RNA sequence: ACCGGGAAGGGGCGUGCCCGCCCGUCGAACGGGGAGCCGGCGGAGACUCCGGCAGGCGCGGGCGGAGACGCGCCCCCCGGCGACGCGCACGGGGACCGCGGCGGGCGGCGCCCCGGCCCGCGAACGCCCCGCAGCCCCCGGACGCCUUGCGCGGAGAGGGGGGCCCGGGGGCGGACCGCGCGUCCCCGGCCGCCCCUGAAAAGCCGGGGGGCCCGCGCGCCGUACCGACCGCACAGGACUCCGGGGUCAGCAGCCUCUAGCGCGGGAGCGAACGCGGCUCAGGGAAGUCGGCAAGCCGGCUCCGUAACCUCGGGAAAAGGAGUGGCUCUGACGGGGUCAGAACUGGAACGGACGCGGGGAUCCCGACUGUUUACUAGAAACACAGCGU
C-alpha cells in the first residue's frame, strides 16, 4: 500500500532526542513512537567502569532501594577498589608506627 | 605473498609527495603504531592515544612520552643523569 | 491494567476499594474499578457463581454478554 | 508563522478589523460623494511591517 | 489428510430450468488432481441431493474456493449474469439472483 | 559617551547565634529538559475536544547471602548522571517487502485458468518469564580458549556453578497460519584514524563524617491555512521529514500501484525560412585560424598488455573473443550464485535504456584545492618542503 507517515515533533530537524520507530495500531494504522535516550548508569571514582546493580534509569524513578547498593562505598567503589583502600589504611598503620 | 617491495606502509600515498618525505614518514610512521613494553605490567601492550600521551591496553596505566615514540633518547640521558645527582646527595 | 490472583480480588472488595465490577462471558471475565488500575480475573462458569454471591453488596455489579 | 509572539497577534489583529467599507447608512448620514475607504489594503499586495 | 465435505445449494434453481445431473456431470468430468484427472472417482465423489450438488471425499482435502470455481465455469454457458455465489456456512454455497 | 574586579558586595533561621570573596529570572520555538497512548465525533480544530486506559509533580485526611549482590532528613566534603568525533565491515531487533497455505469478496472469459486482483487488524502502560556480546564472584591451578578481522590468560586460562547491565522479545492483562532474500532505521562488541582528540549549565541522585490507603489540584502564551514567500506580477531563488513494485551493481535510465491532477485560449493549412531532431551513394579533413560541431568507443566474462618510472604506478595501456531462447547437468548448507553441454532462430542477442574513442610527442604548472557574482578557470593565487 502507501506506509508514508509525517513527522510527530514540533519541527523536523532529526537531532538526537527526535527519533521515533514505527508500530501498527489495532485500527490498521501505521503510528510513530519515540524512542527515548537511554542515560549511562553511573561509574566507579577510581576505575570508571559501570557500578553493579543499579538500572540504566534516571535516579528519580527509582526507589530509594533500587538505587544503592549494600557496602561501605556502595555506589561510589567498585568493591576491588574498596579492598585496596582498606589494605592500604591497616598496612600504612603498620609501618608508620612501629618500623 | 610479499605485496610491495619498498613502499611498505607508504603504498597508501600513491605517486603523490616525491621521495623523500616518503621515506621519513616510513620510519616515522612505523615506530608510532608500535607496540610497547608497558614499564609496570612487563607486557608489550602499550599504544599512543595522543601525541604524547602512552597507555597499557593491559595495566591500563597512562604515561606521558615522546611524540612517536614511548621513550625519547633526551629523556633516557637525563634520567640517567639526574638518578646519580641525588645518589651523590646522598652522603 | 493488571491480572490478579482470586484471594486479593475480595480484600480489594472487603475493603472497598472497588467502584464497579462487570461480568463478562466468552471463561468469564470480571473487571474492578479501582481507584489506580482496572483488574481482570478469568475463571470458568462454575467458579464465579460462588464469587459474586461473596460480593459485597456495596459494590455495584453489572453484567455483559453478546 | 505559526509561531507568533501575543504582541505581533494583537496588532495583525486590528489591521484585519478596521480593514473595512463605508456603512451605506454613513454614507446617507454625512452625505458622502467618495465612497470607497482608501485605507484598505489586499494580502497580495500588501506590506504590512508587523 | 481425511476427508472432508462440501456442498453447493441451488434452490433458486427451480423457476429457470438447470438439472442437478449436468452440473453434477460437469463436476464429474473436470475436477483435477495434482493437474491430472486419474484417481479422481476413488477420491472425490459426487453426489444429487436436496437438489443441492454433495462432494464428499475420502482421505482428500481441498479449499472451498475450487468449489465455487467449478461452479461458475458450469453456469458460464448460458447463465452469463444471472447468479451470484455466496457463502452461507461452513461447506455450503448459496446461488443468489441479481 | 566609552572602558573596568580589588569595593565594608548575603544568607539560614527562631530570638539570637551561626555560615559566607566578587553579577545577570540577557543570549537556542534544531542543543539540555519530570511525564501520553488507542478509538471516535465536525463545514472549517485536535498528541489540545468526547469516551476509555495510563503517567508526572504537588497539596490535604534492619534483614538474607560464602561472595559478586539481593530485599526520613539536615549541613560540610568527595563523586555520579545530565554528557557527546569520524570510519569500512560484522552481529541483533523493529518496520517495510515478497512466496505458499487457508477464509471472505471481485473481474474478464474466442481457447487456457485451483496461474489475475482486493481484504484478513492489535498501541501506550502494569506484572511474570527469557535475553548474544560485555563486566564481576566461587572452586582450582594451566601447551589452551577464540573472532569475518582480532583478541585473552600465574596481575589466574579452560571446565563446572553463579551475579549485574542490556532503547529487545515472549505469556497474561489492556482487548488467521508458516517460510524467506533484501532494503531502511536504531542499537552492540570490537578494530582503525589524528602536530584534528570531538560544549556547557539548570536540575536530579549516591557516598563518607557529624546533627537529628483515600481525596483535591496543575496558572500564563502559540495552535486556522499556504511554498498564498522574495524577485514592481514571473521557466529564477527558497532549510528539513516520510519514501512501494518490475528490469538492474543501483536512491542511475526506462515503465508502473497508492495519492494528485495546470501550464496568458482554440481551430485550419502542411510555402520559404528558422529552432530542436533523423537518414544519406562514392570519397574520407581536400573544409576551417583551428576536427568547431557531429560521429566512432562504451555493460559483463575470459585472453592479452610496451616505453618510461619517485618501484607506488603507467593500465580500461594498446589490442582480441564470447553474450538471445529453449531442454538439461554439476558444485556450495532452504537459497541465489558460479560452471558446463545438446537443440534452435535472415549469419541474431549489453537487440530499448544506460554507457571511455585510441596512440606518438613538445611547452607550462609537481600533485588534490582557490579565483575576476554579470565577457578572463589560467601558465595566475594557495600548498607541503626549503631558507633568511
Ligand atoms: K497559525
Ligand atoms: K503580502
Ligand atoms: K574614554
Ligand atoms: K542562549
Ligand atoms: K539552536
Ligand atoms: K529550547
Ligand atoms: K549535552
Ligand atoms: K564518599
Ligand atoms: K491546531
Ligand atoms: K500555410
Ligand atoms: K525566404
Ligand atoms: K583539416
Ligand atoms: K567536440
Ligand atoms: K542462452
Ligand atoms: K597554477
Ligand atoms: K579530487
Ligand atoms: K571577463
Ligand atoms: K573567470
Ligand atoms: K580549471
Ligand atoms: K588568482
Ligand atoms: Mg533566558
Ligand atoms: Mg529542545
Ligand atoms: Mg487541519
Ligand atoms: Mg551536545
Ligand atoms: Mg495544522
Ligand atoms: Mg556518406
Ligand atoms: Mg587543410
Ligand atoms: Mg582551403
Ligand atoms: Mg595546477
Ligand atoms: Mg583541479
Ligand atoms: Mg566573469
Ligand atoms: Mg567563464
Amino acid at each position: 500500500a502507501d506506509c508514508r507517515v509525517t513527522c510527530r515533533f514540533h519541527s523536523t530537524y532529526r537531532t538526537r532526542s527526535k527519533i521515533v520507530r514505527y508500530k501498527r495500531t489495532p485500527g490498521n494504522r501505521l503510528t510513530s513512537l519515540r524512542v527515548k535516550k537511554l542515560p549511562n548508569a553511573p561509574h566507579c571514582a577510581e576505575t570508571g567502569k559501570q557500578i553493579h546493580g543499579i538500572p540504566r534509569v534516571i535516579p528519580q524513578h527509582l526507589t530509594r532501594q533500587q538505587r544503592k547498593v549494600s557496602r561501605p562505598y556502595g555506589g561510589k567503589l567498585c568493591g576491588s577498589a574498596l579492598r585496596a583502600h582498606i589494605l592500604e589504611s591497616f598496612l600504612n598503620e603498620e609501618n608508620q608506627a612501629l618500623r | 605473498a610479499k605485496r610491495t617491495k619498498k613502499v611498505g606502509l607508504t603504498g597508501k600515498y600513491g605517486t603523490r609527495y616525491g621521495r623523500a618525505a616518503r621515506k621519513q614518514l616510513l620510519k616515522i610512521e612505523t615506530s608510532q603504531k608500535a607496540k610497547y613494553t608497558c614499564p609496570f605490567c612487563a607486557k608489550d601492550k602499550v599504544r599512543r592515544t595522543a601525541c604524547g600521551i602512552w597507555t597499557c591496553r593491559s595495566c591500563s596505566k597512562t604515561m606521558a612520552g615522546g611524540a612517536y615514540s614511548l621513550h625519547t633518547e633526551p629523556a633516557n640521558a637525563a634520567r640517567a643523569t639526574i638518578r646519580r645527582l641525588r645518589l651523590a646527595r646522598e652522603d | 491494567p493488571n491480572t490478579i490472583t482470586e484471594e486479593n480480588l475480595m480484600k480489594m472488595i472487603a475493603d472497598g476499594r472497588g467502584k464497579k465490577l462487570v461480568v463478562k462471558s466468552c471463561k468469564v471475565k470480571l473487571k474492578l474499578r479501582t481507584a489506580k488500575y482496572l483488574y481482570t480475573l478469568t475463571v470458568p462458569n462454575a467458579d464465579d457463581a460462588k464469587s459474586i454471591v461473596k460480593g459485597c453488596k456495596d459494590k455495584v455489579e453489572v453484567q455483559y454478554v453478546n | 508563522t505559526a509561531n507568533k509572539t501575543l504582541s505581533r497577534k494583537l496588532r495583525l489583529a486590528k489591521k484585519t478589523k478596521t480593514n473595512k467599507n463605508i456603512p451605506r447608512w454613513v454614507i446617507a448620514k454625512d452625505h458622502l460623494k467618495k465612497t470607497w475607504n482608501y485605507k484598505r489594503h489586499h494580502w497580495r499586495r500588501s506590506h504590512l511591517k508587523l | 489428510q481425511g476427508n472432508i465435505r462440501f456442498a453447493v445449494d441451488c434452490s433458486a434453481g427451480k423457476d429457470l430450468e438447470l438439472n442437478l445431473n449436468e452440473f453434477a456431470d460437469y463436476v464429474r468430468t473436470h475436477f483435477k488432481i495434482n493437474n491430472r484427472k486419474h484417481g479422481v472417482a476413488e477420491k472425490v465423489a459426487c453426489s444429487v441431493e436436496g437438489d443441492s450438488l454433495v462432494i464428499q471425499t475420502t482421505g482428500y482435502e481441498f479449499a472451498k474456493r475450487y468449489v465455487k470455481y467449478l461452479t461458475k465455469r458450469f453456469l458460464y454457458q448460458d447463465y452469463q449474469g444471472v447468479f451470484r455465489v455466496l457463502s452461507t456456512d461452513k461447506e455450503t454455497y448459496t446461488l443468489k439472483p441479481y
